[PDB]
C-alpha cells in the first residue's frame, strides 16, 4: 500500500523543476489578453434581452 | 481491453445525459 | 459515397489578409451570439444543442480511432474517408440530440430547427477553420462564457437569487449600488466563518484569483528538441504541456461517474437522496471540516483519483503516448538531437506519464478551489476561457508580424 505514491511524487517532483515556467513579461500577455475578450462578447448579449420583456406586456420601455 | 470498454461505455453515458 | 454528398467549404482561392480573417469573426461572432437568443417555435433559443454534440462525437470517434477499432493513418487518402466520417457523425449526433433532447421533456417542427441550428454552426466552424485564425467549436465556448462571467459579474441581478443581496425582502440591490451603501458604515466581510450565501461580488475577486492562477499552469510545459531530418540545424520544439490531455475528458469522466452513480440507486428501488450521495458529491458548505468530517474526506481524494486515472487511460487511447507521437514525428521525419528514432520512445515517454496524472491531479484540486471557493465560473472551465485566449492573442501576434 502507498509504494507507488512515494515514487510518483518523486517522478511528478521533476516535471516541475524541468518545465518553462513563466515570468511577468508572458504574465502580461496571458492578463492583458483576458482584457481582449471581455469587450467584444458584452454589447449582443444585452440587446438580444431587452427585445423580450416588453413584446408580452410592457414593464421598461424598449 | 476491458477498463478501455469500460472508458468507452462511461463515454457513452455522456450523451445518454445531455438532455 | 457520403462524404461527396455534404457540403465542404472551399479553401480560400488564395492567401487572406488578417483585416479580412478578422472581420469574418465579427460576422460568425455575431452570427452566433445573434443565434443564442431566438426561441424557437413552441406554440428555447436557436442554441440549445450549441457545438457540444459535435464535439462529443468528435471525442466518440477520435476514442473509435485510437482504441483501433477503425484504423487511422497519417496518409492523405484514409484520413479523407475519415475526415468526412467525422463530419458525418458530426451530422447524425446532432439528429440524435434533435431526438434525445425533446424526448426526455410541436416536436417535429422543433427536431428540424434543432438539426438546422446544430447543422448551421458546422459550416460557421469549418468557415472559421479555414477563412480564420483557429477553429470555432472553441470560439463558441469562449463566446458563451465571457459574457455569462461579465453580466453575472458586474450585470445589475445582484436583486434576486443567490447572486448578491444580503437582504431578506426586495429592497435596492445592484452590484454597484451595494458599493455605493456597503462605504458608509460595515462591509461585514473578514476572514470568519460568516453568515454565509450572502452575495457574490465578493466571491468575484475569487474568480478572477483562479483565473490569476490558471494562467500560470497554462504556460508551464517541458520542452524536447526537435531538429528535422535533412535540415542543418533548424531548432524546432516539441512542447509537452503540463496539463495535456486539454484536461477536457477527465472532467466528463467526472461528470459520468456521477452519472452512473446516481442513476443505479433509482434502479435499485424498482427490484437514496441521504446515504449514497451523502460520501460521494460535496457538502456545498463554504467550511474545511464542517459539521461533518466524514463528507470532506471521501469527496476530495477519490475526485483526484478517478480524475488521474481516467488521465492516465486517456492517453493509451488518443494518440498522444508515447509510441503514438514518435509515429506521428517519424512520418514528418523529425528527431532527437542526438539519438537513435527509436530511443525517442524511451526519452520523451518519461515525460508524457507524469504529466497526463498530474495534470488531472492539479485539476482535481482545482476543481476544488472552484468549489470551495464557490466561485462565480463555479466550474474547472475558467481555464477553457484562457487557454484559447492565449491562442487568440498569439494569432493577434502571428499576424501583426
Amino acid at each position: 500500500f502507498v509504494e507507488p505514491s512515494r515514487q510518483f511524487v518523486k517522478d511528478s517532483i521533476r516535471l516541475v523543476k524541468r518545465c518553462t515556467k513563466p515570468d511577468r513579461k508572458e504574465f502580461q500577455k496571458i492578463a492583458m489578453a483576458t482584457a481582449i475578450g471581455f469587450a467584444i462578447m458584452g454589447f449582443i448579449g444585452f440587446f438580444v434581452k431587452l427585445i423580450h420583456i416588453p413584446i408580452n406586456n410592457i414593464i421598461v420601455g424598449g | 481491453r476491458l477498463l478501455l470498454l469500460l472508458v468507452v461505455s462511461n463515454l457513452l453515458l455522456c450523451q445518454g445525459v445531455v438532455s | 459515397p457520403f462524404c461527396v454528398i455534404l457540403p465542404e467549404i472551399q479553401k480560400p482561392e488564395r492567401k487572406i489578409q488578417f483585416k479580412e480573417k478578422v472581420l469574418w469573426t465579427a460576422i460568425t461572432l455575431f452570427i452566433f451570439l445573434v443565434c443564442c437568443q431566438i426561441p424557437l417555435f413552441g406554440i428555447g433559443t436557436l442554441m440549445e444543442l450549441g457545438i457540444s454534440p459535435i464535439v462529443t462525437s468528435g471525442l466518440i470517434m477520435q476514442l473509435l480511432a485510437g482504441a483501433k477499432i477503425i484504423e487511422v493513418g497519417d496518409t492523405p487518402k484514409d484520413r479523407a474517408l475519415f475526415n468526412g466520417a467525422q463530419k458525418l457523425f458530426g451530422m447524425i449526433i446532432t439528429i440524435g440530440q434533435s431526438i434525445v433532447y425533446v424526448m426526455t421533456g410541436i416536436c417535429l417542427l422543433i427536431t428540424i430547427q434543432l438539426f438546422v441550428a446544430g447543422l448551421i454552426v458546422l459550416l460557421l466552424d469549418e468557415l472559421l477553420q479555414k477563412g480564420y485564425g483557429l477553429g470555432s467549436g472553441i470560439s463558441l465556448f469562449i463566446a458563451t462564457n465571457i459574457c455569462e462571467t461579465i453580466v453575472w459579474k458586474a450585470f445589475s441581478p445582484t436583486t434576486v437569487n443567490t447572486g448578491r443581496g444580503m437582504e431578506f425582502e426586495g429592497a435596492i440591490i445592484a452590484l454597484f449600488h451595494l458599493l455605493a451603501t456597503r462605504t458608509d458604515k460595515v462591509r461585514a466581510l473578514r476572514e470568519a466563518f460568516y453568515r454565509q450565501n450572502l452575495p457574490n461580488l465578493m466571491n468575484l475577486i475569487a474568480t478572477i484569483f483562479v483565473f490569476a492562477v490558471v494562467i500560470y499552469f497554462q504556460g508551464f510545459r517541458v520542452d524536447l528538441p526537435i531538429k528535422s531530418a535533412r535540415y542543418r540545424g533548424q531548432y524546432n520544439t516539441y512542447p509537452i504541456k503540463l496539463f495535456y490531455t486539454s484536461n477536457i475528458p477527465i472532467i466528463l469522466q467526472s461528470a459520468l461517474v456521477s452519472n452512473l452513480y446516481v442513476i443505479s440507486q433509482m434502479l435499485s428501488a424498482r427490484f437514496p437522496v441521504g446515504g449514497l450521495c451523502h460520501y460521494l458529491s460535496p457538502p456545498e458548505s463554504f467550511g474545511s471540516v464542517l459539521e461533518d468530517p466524514v463528507h470532506a474526506v471521501v469527496y476530495i481524494v477519490f475526485m483526484l483519483g478517478s480524475c488521474a486515472f481516467f488521465s492516465k487511460t486517456w492517453i493509451e487511447v488518443s494518440g498522444s503516448s508515447a509510441k503514438d507521437v514518435a509515429k506521428q514525428l517519424k512520418e514528418q521525419q523529425m528527431v532527437m538531437r542526438g539519438h537513435r528514432e527509436t530511443s525517442m520512445v524511451h526519452e520523451l515517454n518519461r515525460y508524457i506519464p507524469t504529466a497526463a496524472a498530474f495534470g488531472g491531479l492539479c485539476i482535481g484540486a482545482l476543481s476544488v478551489l472552484a468549489d470551495f471557493l464557490g466561485a462565480i465560473g463555479s466550474g474547472t472551465g475558467i481555464l477553457l476561457a484562457v487557454t484559447i485566449i492565449y491562442q487568440y492573442f498569439e494569432i493577434f501576434v502571428k499576424e501583426q508580424s
